[PDB]
């Protein structure tokens, strides 16, 4: 039930008024579950095509190694769908652990909390 | 007695420093407020619950109700200790919607009047 | 961990840009956990006093009997704080099960999805 | 003679320029006399139909138990005549004794002295 | 108690919104009580200095001989306090009995009921 | 010394900026001293001819019988110079004692405290 | 009686229309009486809080040594209440005797007679 | 401890309920105010002397002075018990003119800021 309870969590964290989309989630999570989320975003996008979407990781529960991978690959996939993705919320040591990985590819759009994210969206709007 | 309260404009400023175990002090405050109402004749009244260590005084809730009604005057509350105040307050339930959290515990409804 | 993972869920489902607040959650949930949520809303309200807040139950997982009780008492609770609470999302048979309970007290404000809720909020805004 | 002197008192405390009406009176009074006043208001209203009328109890002489009853029933009757009634003047412990009665029904219009009452009237005017 | 009930009557019949003052009273009354009223007006005037004040005798209960005297002396005193006094309400045979007294001194301001009195006052206002 | 201290009191209670004049004094006072004040006003008037002058008796200390006489004759006197004299402050029972004297001649100008007196003066100004 | 006659003098020399205040007095006076005046000003200030007040010493009767002290401490006192106090009238040799005392602290506001004092006040007004 | 104080806008509202015999409570209030200054960072500060049963605390006057200066912030007093407060206050004398009787003990300098 807790799995399905987990699955219950992602779809709301995607939907928002005015076709804006986003995706807050827990940081220490299963990789296969992340692939699930990957599948969820694709179907969600079909459900309502949205150029607007974001990755929210506010307070990521744990900065797992493969977890970056997901958002590494995930960020790329979402934006390049033609469906933009942004990081609005996150932890800093989470970020350090990331930068310390020597990560170099990232050059996407991000924001400060769901506050600056919406401001930008209502501006892309 | 130590308890005292002053008013800005026609706006009263009642203040809950702590849960007043003395419902007699509750009666005393009621008396002070009615005396103030008679003399000052001003309309706005406010009360700040910084904390209400004790809750479930249906009688104190009644005091709150009478204070709105007899005053026939404005009446707002700064919610304090809500987590333990409100659950007890919610257990009590409520039959009124006149007052609410003081928008800025002062600045909000001062502006509002 | 799944508990704390649950606790991880409620605080985001409360926070929103521009001080707007809301609270989407799973419908079949623990009553004690709901009291937890009760406590969470109080602290959240202190954290940032917000006159704006909503109860979101979109797709409530299960229409549990005591669960109404929570939102019964809870809905009253936002107004008790002096805060505003609205129901933006929910299921219909969930609602029927409710009305069938012969529920009669409810007379609060609600909305259609997070769409009409924000519209109203940006109007209360 | 003092009775008729009493009867002399109520009709003036009802009449006012511009069809405004009100009714100041002594607080410790006879119940039958209050019924008299009840009768007086009805005839007064016919005499000049007035939507404007008020109950003034400034400095009620004594907060008698049955006396509320009068103004309980009286307030209801006057307003529902389609002829509004307001309380402009009164004592506070008088009020406490009332609230202490656990009175709950009252939800009518009132004012601060004959000052705020007229202000409102000249606004309903 | 009826005395104090009488005393209860005069002070309200003096006070009015906007510092306007007046004094309706019963026509057949005690002379010493009238001196009381005399004292009441003085203190009332101190309480709130008012240039505006009126003598109301609408429907004077009885046109007593010494009673004129009071209002004879009273009218003079009040106006000359620098606090004007006006007669707004009264009976006609009451007046005849007065004129028949051969009264000659009166040359003060008066009005028709509390209606024309206020109109004038709101004009002196 | 207290006499001369008394004499010290009247001349200031006469002088005022802008040539306005007035005269506050104690109510229970010596008649010969009042004649002194009479003399003082004459010389004061010469000193600076003033059409503006007032008699102030606020809180007259005691309503002495001959004391009226002074202000009776005295009031007539300002007019006699062609000077104006007004009563701005006084007690009410003081006034009653006066009216009760059956006083009838007075028909001069008066005011409410030094407030309405100046207002009028700044209007005569 | 002359004492109370003295006490009669100070309160009027304090009160003025439009909440302006001042205090003319005799120069050779008792020190204890001056403390009385000190007490009078405090109560007077409560009676009507006034930011406006003045010390008038026009024609001070005698430049007594302790008398300065009073106005030394007294002047400081208006400022101490937060009240304003000004010297509008005074004698010159009175002043010389003062300056000759080697007085040095004074740096407050003053004026020429009750004329320039009011002008300033109507400007602070 | 019973003593507590709250602020409207950036305006502090210190309140003298009674002469606080405890200069230690004076120290306590000073501490509270400095703590408040550090956290709130707001500028306006006010104090209401409803009464000062005891006067001549040069140390309390000093407390008043430090409170204006360290705050580098607004500072006003509602004069209470002046007749007996001021004479003692006047006996003490003063070297400053920054503060004054609060214009409306709140409404006056609230407006003023």
């Amino acid at each position: 039930e807790q799995s399905e309870a987990l699955l219950a969590m992602s779809t709301p964290v995607t939907m928002i008024w005015q076709d804006i989309l986003m995706l807050p989630i827990v940081g220490i999570i299963d990789s296969k579950r992340a692939q699930d989320i990957m599948s969820a975003v694709l179907n969600k996008i079909s459900e309502n095509r949205a150029k607007i979407f974001i990755m929210d990781i506010s307070g990521v529960a744990v900065v797992d190694t493969a977890v970056a991978n997901h958002f590494i690959k995930i960020t790329k996939a979402t934006k390049l769908m033609g469906c933009d993705c942004l990081v609005s919320g996150v932890s800093p040591s989470i970020a350090r652990t990331m930068v310390q990985l020597g990560i170099n590819v990232g050059e996407v759009r991000t924001n400060a909390t769901l506050r600056d994210a919406l401001e930008n969206a209502f501006k892309i709007v | 007695s130590a308890i005292s309260i002053s008013k800005l404009q026609d706006v009263l400023i009642a203040s809950v420093q702590v849960d007043l175990t003395e419902s007699t002090l509750r009666d005393f405050s009621l008396d002070l407020l009615d005396a103030v109402k008679s003399t000052r004749a001003k309309g706005v009244m406010i009360e700040l619950s910084g904390v209400k260590t004790l809750d479930g005084e249906s009688m104190h809730s009644l005091l709150d109700v009478v204070k709105t009604v007899e005053v026939m005057g404005r009446r707002c509350l700064l919610v304090g200790l809500r987590p333990g105040v409100v659950i007890g307050l919610m257990d009590i339930g409520i039959d009124l919607a006149s007052t609410l959290c003081v928008a800025d515990l002062e600045q909000g409804f001062l502006y509002l009047e």
